[PDB]
């Protein structure tokens, strides 16, 4: 019930290339009316990228020659809620979409002081798959690990015994393989006594697809 | 001696005077005389000659005879004088005694 | 768009940092992995509420500047400009601030195939580099001695909040019969922190 200056987005997911997603951004506490409203994208490990204004003040728009002729802005000051229509998606547009405000009256002339929690938007046409988990045996301080490889679509987190593993633990990022699946490793370090002494379970969670696997470590024997 | 109050667009402007004192407003103007003042959007800011006189009438209406005086610089309150300029509410005002 | 540049400091340095992209409107922003933006200084040298003092900005001529007085262990992250050109908004490249620390070999280890995976029809090697400084490292693999590229893809950590170190995964895909088709499996790592470049193997058969 107390007033707050938020930006709360909605509407993004997973498209396929040529499709279209609408995008969201509902102001609380202030009026868009007073503003001019920014979308702002990033993708992973890039740099930040404006893609579109409107200042419904005056309605007028700006576009990112990049979404030109694909990507139309708008706002309903009445909802107190700026949308980003995107059409016509391709892999390239894939990135988290940010929406800023530049509130007018306090002397920031273009700065963003407050930005949307994100949301992203996944441009492939690849379908939704539960990973396959294989073991990274220690061969004879020791390491051992899991390949979680062949899954869609991003993110999915992954844990060592339950989470009780954090020490000397590397889930490394994941990297999109030529076949449109993703694919990461999770590695451990351990001292080379224990061999079988502790129990080595990596715990492995894929929310898009519903799927969780658990597969334990062991060295292999000939 | 004469005090002086601004406050931009959709912002509120409170008029006050010490103790048990009266507001008289001697100035009032809702709309766009300087550049570099109340930030927006560059073309938002051009008009230079815009300025709405009916708003020392409205100001003086809601602050004369009054301790203190509050305005949201508006649609709720002024009209629309320079439709696409970012407007600003300037009032100057004395601090004087009851009858 | 393009990745962040990188600059190597340690706790107390001053950075001074110039915007590329094209008004008197430049605003920085800093940004910690998997967090929105954040506003540090507004039209070239206003400091945003709640900033610390230490963050200031400067314009002379086209030359827009962001400088810390002394970096801080918070103040490790990216780095964003932002300029007004006309019905445009710029922002730069970006400038993530890492840290300086001691010179750290990695621990090199590799992994054949899991019997599981083979019958999928895949092989993937896999070669684990773990704790090292500088980033700058080469990972080589052979197979049979032949120089591989172009089936292998990397991923590398951030820092380590304790280690300041990186790790960094390779992985080699193979279909399975050209798997059953070589022997000596082998990923060579070259890196500053190594005084000759250290090269795991394994004969595919044994183990």
């Amino acid at each position: 019930e107390i007033s707050e200056v938020q930006l709360v987005e909605s509407g993004g997911g997973l498209v396929q290339p040529g499709g279209s997603l609408r995008l969201s951004c509902a102001a609380s506490g202030f009026n868009i009316y007073y503003s001019s409203i920014h979308w702002v994208r990033q993708a992973p490990g890039k740099g930040l990228e404006w893609v579109a204004y409107i200042s419904p003040y005056s309605g007028s728009t700006s576009y990112a020659d990049s979404v030109k002729g694909r990507f139309t802005i708008s706002a309903d000051t009445s909802k107190n809620t700026a949308y980003l229509q995107m059409n016509s998606l391709r892999a390239e547009d894939t990135a988290v979409y940010y929406c800023a405000r530049y509130k007018y009256g306090q002397g920031h002339m273009g700065a963003f002081d407050y930005w949307g929690q994100g949301t992203l938007v996944t441009v492939s046409s690849a379908s939704t798959k539960g990973p396959s988990v294989f073991p990274l045996a220690p061969s004879s301080t020791a390491a051992l690990g899991c390949l979680v490889k062949d899954y869609f679509p991003e993110p999915v987190t992954v844990s060592w015994n339950s989470g009780a593993l954090t020490s000397g633990v590397h889930t490394f990022p994941a990297v999109l393989q030529s076949s449109g699946l993703y694919s990461l490793s999770s590695v451990v370090t351990v001292p080379s006594s224990s061999l079988g002494t502790q129990t080595y379970i990596c715990n492995v969670n894929h929310k898009p697809s519903n799927t969780k696997v658990d597969k334990k470590v062991e060295p292999k024997s000939c | 001696v004469v005090r002086r109050e601004l406050s931009c667009e959709s912002y509120p402007i409170e008029l006050r005077c010490p103790g048990t004192d009266v507001i008289m407003i001697e100035s009032a103007n809702y709309g766009r005389t300087d550049d570099k003042i109340c930030d927006s959007d560059p073309a938002q800011m051009e008009n230079i000659r815009c300025y709405l006189p009916d708003a020392y009438k409205i100001m003086s209406q809601r602050c004369n005879n009054r301790t203190q005086c509050a305005v949201v610089a508006g649609p709720d309150v002024f009209p629309d004088p320079c439709p696409g300029t970012y407007k600003y509410l300037e009032v100057q005002y004395e601090c004087v005694p009851y009858h | 768009t393009q990745s962040p540049s990188s600059l190597s400091a340690s706790v107390g340095d001053r950075v001074t940092i110039t915007c590329r992209a094209s008004s008197s409107a430049v605003a920085w922003y800093q940004q910690k992995p998997g967090k929105a933006p954040k506003l540090l200084i507004y039209s070239a040298s206003s400091l945003y509420s709640g900033v610390p003092s230490r963050f200031s900005g400067s314009r002379s001529g086209t030359d827009f500047t962001l400088t810390i007085s002394s970096l801080q262990p918070e103040d490790f992250a990216t780095y964003y400009c932002q300029q007004s050109n006309t019905e445009l908004v710029t922002f730069g490249q970006g400038t993530k601030v890492e840290i300086k620390r001691t010179v750290a070999a990695p621990s090199v280890f590799i992994f054949p195939p899991s019997d599981s995976q083979l019958k999928s029809g895949t092989a993937s090697v896999v070669c684990l580099l773990n704790n090292f400084y500088p980033r700058e490292a080469k990972v080589q693999w052979k197979v049979d001695n032949a120089l591989q590229s172009g089936n292998s893809q990397e991923s590398v950590t951030e820092q380590d909040s304790k280690d300041s170190t990186y790790s960094l995964s390779s992985t080699l895909t193979l279909s399975k019969a050209d798997y059953e088709k070589h022997k000596v499996y082998a990923c060579e790592v070259t890196h500053q922190g190594l005084s000759s470049p250290v090269t795991k193997s394994f004969n595919r058969g044994e183990c």
